[PDB]
């Protein structure tokens, strides 16, 4: 009786958002942006090539000194790159090798991973003694680690495969709050410039905006098929891209509350594992299991180039602080940066 | 390149060396998979032999490292596994369609393609013991049994019942024709008969493992 | 009349042409492969056919050059270099493919008969090691004459420089004919050993790709003794005999040609004549 | 962190000494190596460089042939074997580490120092000393023969402050960042082959002589020094 | 009671999330086109930067 009567106030609640989203749809962004001329064609060159690493690539993540990138294998190691110079920096055993995610501390000195052991372990990389040691443990997920990302020096958002989003308070090793909500694995989140929202893509195709100090869903953003495997804030923090298992990207806005552009070709028909935005913005660089990385014009939705490196998946993808390079991670075990010449 | 690159490109150039030396160290040791499902007795079978459970065992002087973990999403991390030991409660008839779909979502999944299973078809004097009484029928929840008759080349084991080497082919049939229906020769399927008390399950995952290995070299010597 | 200077220009260009094709293909399989496993045969594999691109290209420069010149050694190699050069080319175009063809024999016996001891035990280093340690001992044999105060005369037909046979006399003029054939011999022998192994053994565990590798083992043993044998017999035979033996130049000459499509052949017997290969080029053929 | 110096002591010209440098609590087979000697009443001198794994190994050109320097990493000891000592070795001679990757500071650390006593990039510091009064800000100068900024980027350019009976400890790496431990009122400023170091708000505890070193190549010369005195 | 307990937090989310002022999508699509138009200059991978400004020569 009052079971039923409640979920029927659902779905009365979810055609009372449908017809409030599709109140403001007064225009697509394909109508807006049809005007602007395009990109043209994005030619990227491998300027460096990574090696090293025996195993697949799972995650990379660059330094913000645009400079400096850690990235996770499955060989249980953590390594710490010059990317100007290929010079390896610092190689991090990992205690446990099935390593997922890992992220780089935006001052420098810290680096985190976490895989398939439910734990996200906290590397101090700059230690009176002249080597990397485990700092913090943070434990209290009942699920893989798929990804983390530091807010500071002592907070960091991981995401997990228990369905959950946590905050972390690394100096006291426990989770201050938690972000409930997700039906299924949650595979991705991307932090808001300023650090106050943050956007976690899950197993149910949905992704759901959080707020930080409150801690609760401010919204929920549906419309994939399949797996979301990979999310990333638009520059200003107004705008967020997913990437899912049916080969299709989606740009949703955070005000309007709904889906502005997908971004899909008819002869790409794998799943996408990685995405990320140019400095501006404008271009949208995905990862594909089809060995290549698009780059897609972001506000067009044309396919502006193609990034053919690897022999294996492409598992990973980030672009530098400054805009000016993007380094790829792949199954084959390599990391290559590309940028283009004038 | 100054004094300190030269001094930074000699660090990680120890770094590379290192970064070798544990790499061959890890290709010392085969990476298996165990999966099953709750009643299959995958424990039991690790046991005997020796967020994620590993165990070590060495079968002539080869070290074995099989993961356990205790799922569409993390399967893709064994990628590069020697073979997946799948296990199963051939005795449960009520369950065992269960894990022929269980199966099926392995031994077709995208990024096992080319990972041989060896499957173990866990608890064999249990399914003996059933089809002997007689209370439970198989032809209840597999209507395809009744018409179905033991081949005239298969070998059953000394003093075994024909009721139950029927039976026993019969499920490790609908195993295998899972594995036949797709892989085209990338993977195959190892069933095996195993109980609670057999000790000859290391050797077999051995014997499996040089036949893996074997396949995977003569795709290297032709596949060029 | 039994020499021409189109002899020498048809087989360099087939066989620049088929290690060249083999080595694209071995660097995009390789790739692959590499992945999976150390991928052993991949590495030698590559390095047999670049081995064997230099040999006809080295040695089939000079040739074309020496043809070109009107055959006048005593007018343009006054100080015999091009010859001692030529003595060197030659004994490592000819001994390197017989020492890697006898290493991947060992190296596949192992892989098939004992996979996880070759899986395991046998890393990237000692592949690299062997194919390297193969390359430079071809060179230390074809240095030995240089070291040991002798040098390499033109042959009767006086078109390619090699070890003396006519009228041997000091017995380490006789010793180098026997070596550069006892290791050709104990090259080829070893290879019909592990070839001959590796093929029983596919067959007793076969009774998917057994019978495709067979093929390729009975392949590689029937071309690399047939190709080399009538060379190596002559060797062994004016190293023994002397000159007392009937080897004639043209009988001598004719089995020089059969060694150089051993390596003509390699790329195709060990990597091109395969079936997937040659999907792959039908395919690239079409389009 | 530790290091210790041992073996010193007088010793008669043209004799051997075997000098030893015990570290503790650090990844000591990590770090570089160097041996730096200081003439009594005189400035910092440069002897000798092993590195990490000890496969690259530099010496001084004026004790090159007759100093030998080596490393046990499982012990953790660095050593100094010195052969034909001559009345200008005649110093303390400290054990210093030093590591190399991108954003390191190497000569982090020097060590207590150990007295022996028998019986190139110019690097210039005309000041000699400098009269001072706490509170207020003070300069001091630094001058190259050549320009220590490479084409990197990077300027190799470090500064040491060496208080009254103190080994030397670093101040400023690479002519603008701040080692660990040191306040923010010190501020290294250059460019080319010209340096200054600014100690805004003088402490009694920044009193003492001030060295700046170039890393650029070597050997590494040292400046003569600026003392500071009130 | 697990399902009923579940379905009252359920209902209420969605009472949150159906209460937010939402703007047009052709003024948030503006806003989209409008920060790109402003940082294009900036973006090396839009516009390539002269080698001699390219770190990864
Ligand atoms: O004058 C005539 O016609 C004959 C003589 C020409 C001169 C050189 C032959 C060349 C061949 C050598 C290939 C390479 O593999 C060495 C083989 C070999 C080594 C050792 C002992 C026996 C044989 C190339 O193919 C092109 C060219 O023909």
């Amino acid at each position: 009786s009052e079971l039923d009567q409640l979920r029927q106030e659902a779905e009365q609640l979810k055609n009372q958002i449908r017809d409030a989203r599709k109140a403001c749809a007064d225009a697509t962004l394909s109508q807006i942006t049809n005007n602007i001329d395009p990109v043209g064609r994005i030619q990227m060159r491998t300027r460096r090539t990574l090696r090293g690493h025996l195993a697949k690539i799972y995650a990379m993540h660059w330094g913000t000194d645009s400079r400096l990138l850690v990235s996770a294998s499955q060989d249980g190691k953590l390594i710490i790159w010059d990317s100007y110079t290929t010079n390896k920096v610092h190689a991090i055993p990992l205690r446990s090798s099935w390593v997922m995610t890992c992220a780089y501390a935006p001052s420098g000195n810290y680096v985190a991973c976490g895989g398939l052991d439910n734990i996200c372990s906290i590397y101090n990389l700059k230690t009176r003694e002249g080597n990397v040691r485990v700092s913090r443990e943070l434990a209290g997920h009942t699920g893989y680690l798929s990804c983390c990302r530091f807010l500071d020096d002592n907070q960091i958002v991981t995401s997990s495969g228990d369905t959950t989003c946590a905050l972390w308070d690394i100096e006291t090793g426990q989770q201050t709050t938690t972000f409930t909500g997700h039906t299924g694995d949650v595979m991705s989140l991307s932090l808001a410039p300023d650090t106050r929202l943050f956007v976690s893509g899950a197993c149910d195709a949905s992704a759901k905006l959080w707020d930080v100090r409150e801690g609760m869903c401010r919204q929920t953003f549906t419309g994939h098929e399949s797996d979301i495997n990979a999310i990333c804030f638009f520059p200003n923090g107004n705008a967020f891209a997913t990437g899912s298992d049916d080969a299709t990207c989606r740009l949703f806005d955070l005000r309007a509350d709904q889906e502005l552009m997908t971004y899909s070709h008819d002869n790409i028909i794998c799943g996408i594992t990685s995405v990320s935005f140019s400095k501006s913005g404008r271009l949208l660089l995905a990862g594909y299991d089809d060995f290549n990385c698009n780059v897609w014009d972001a506000l067009k939705a044309d396919r502006a180039g193609v990034l053919a490196g690897h022999d294996n998946r492409v598992s990973c993808l980030g672009v530098t602080d400054d805009g000016m390079a993007v380094a790829t991670g792949s199954w084959d075990s390599f990391l290559k940066i590309w940028n283009g010449s004038s | 390149v100054s004094a300190e690159d030269k001094a930074a490109a000699e660090r990680s150039k120890m770094i590379d060396k290192n970064l070798r030396e544990d790499g061959e160290k890890a290709r010392r040791t085969l990476r298996l998979l165990l999966l099953g499902a709750d009643n299959s007795g995958k424990s039991t079978i690790v046991k005997q032999m020796r967020g994620i459970f590993e165990t070590k065992f060495q079968v002539d002087k080869v070290n074995f490292h099989m993961f356990d973990v205790g799922r569409r999403k993390w399967i893709q991390c064994f990628n590069d596994v020697t073979a997946i030991i799948f296990v199963v409660d051939s005795s449960d008839y009520n369950r065992l369609q269960e894990a022929l779909n269980d199966f099926k979502s392995i031994w077709n999944n995208r990024w096992l393609r080319t990972i041989s299973v060896i499957l173990f078809l866990n608890k064999q004097d249990l399914l003996a013991e059933k089809v002997l009484a007689g209370k439970s029928k198989i032809e209840d929840y597999f209507p395809e049994f009744a018409r179905y008759t033991t081949p005239e080349d298969a070998t059953p084991e000394p003093g075994e019942d024909p009721r139950v080497t029927r039976a026993k082919y019969f499920i490790r049939k609908e195993f295998v024709d899972i594995s036949t229906a797709s892989g085209d020769g990338r993977h195959i399927c190892y069933p095996h008969f195993t109980c609670a008390v057999d000790t000859e399950n290391a050797r077999r995952i051995f014997n499996d493992c040089k036949d893996i290995i074997l396949q995977m070299n003569l795709r290297e010597y032709n596949l060029v | 009349n039994r020499l021409s200077v189109f002899f020498s220009v048809i087989f360099m260009t087939v066989g620049i042409l088929s290690n060249s094709l083999a080595i694209a293909i071995l660097m995009k399989a390789y790739q692959r492969f590499r992945q999976k496993s150390k991928a052993s045969f991949l590495l030698l594999a590559s390095g047999l056919v670049i081995t064997d691109f230099f040999g006809h290209l080295i040695n089939g420069a000079i040739a074309v050059f020496v043809y070109a010149s009107d055959k006048e050694w005593i007018r343009f190699d006054q100080s015999n270099v091009l010859c001692s050069i030529f003595g060197i080319c030659m004994v490592f175009s000819g001994l390197c493919p017989l020492l890697l063809g006898s290493v991947m024999a060992i190296e596949r016996c192992i892989g098939v008969t004992k996979p996880i001891f070759h899986s395991t035990k046998i890393t990237s280093k000692h592949v690299k090691m062997m194919l390297s340690g193969v390359c430079l001992f071809a060179v230390f044999i074809a240095l030995l004459p240089i070291l040991g105060h002798r040098d390499y005369k033109i042959q009767a037909s006086r078109t390619w420089c090699f070890y003396n046979t006519e009228d041997i006399k000091d017995w380490e003029d006789r010793f180098y004919l026997l070596l550069f054939s006892f290791l050709g011999l104990l090259a080829l022998g070893v290879s019909l050993l592990c070839n001959a192994i590796t093929g029983i053994t596919l067959l007793r565990v076969k009774f998917s790709h057994h019978l495709e590798m067979v093929i390729q083992l009975l392949a590689i043993m029937c071309v690399s003794c047939i190709c080399w044998s009538p060379f190596l017999v002559t060797m062994a035979n004016i190293g023994i005999n002397g000159n007392h033996s009937l080897e004639t130049c043209e009988t001598t000459l004719f089995a020089l040609r059969m060694a150089t499509w051993n390596q003509i052949l390699d790329p195709w017997v060990y990597i091109l004549l395969r079936k997937a290969v040659l999907k792959n080029l039908y395919k690239l053929a079409s389009q | 962190v530790q290091l210790v110096e041992s073996g010193g002591g007088l010793v008669q010209p043209g004799g051997s000494r075997k000098l030893s440098c015990s570290a503790s609590g650090f990844a000591f087979s990590s770090f570089g190596m160097h041996w730096v000697r200081q003439a009594p009443e005189k400035g910092l001198e440069w002897v000798a460089y092993i590195s990490s794994g000890s496969g690259t190994i530099y010496y001084a050109d004026t004790v090159k042939g007759r100093f030998t320097i080596s490393r046990d990493d499982p012990k953790n000891t660095l050593f100094l074997q010195m052969t034909s000592l001559r009345s200008e070795d005649t110093a303390m001679y400290y054990c210093v580490r030093s590591i190399y990757y991108y954003g390191s500071s190497p000569f982090d650390f020097w060590g207590q120092g150990t007295t022996l006593t028998v019986s190139d990039i110019v690097m210039t510091q005309a000041t000699s000393s400098v009269p001072v009064t706490p509170g207020e800000s003070v300069s001091i100068s630094c001058r190259s023969s050549k320009s220590l900024l490479h084409s990197n980027g990077n300027t190799y350019l470090y500064w040491f402050l060496q208080r009254p009976g103190q080994s030397p400890q670093l101040l400023i790496y690479r002519m603008s960042n701040l080692a660990s431990g040191v306040p923010d009122r010190f501020s290294g400023s250059g460019s080319g082959t010209a340096f200054t170091l600014t100690i805004s708000r003088l402490e009694a505890e920044d009193v003492g002589v001030y060295y700046c070193m170039q890393h650029l190549e070597y050997p590494l010369t040292f400046g003569a020094g600026t003392k500071l005195e009130l | 009671t697990a399902s009923i307990a579940q379905a009252r937090k359920l209902v209420e989310q969605l009472k949150m999330e159906a209460n937010i002022d939402r703007i047009k999508v052709s003024k948030a699509a503006a806003d989209l086109m409008a920060y790109c138009e402003a940082h294009a200059k900036e973006d090396p991978l839009l516009t390539p930067v002269p080698a001699s400004e390219n770190p990864f020569r």
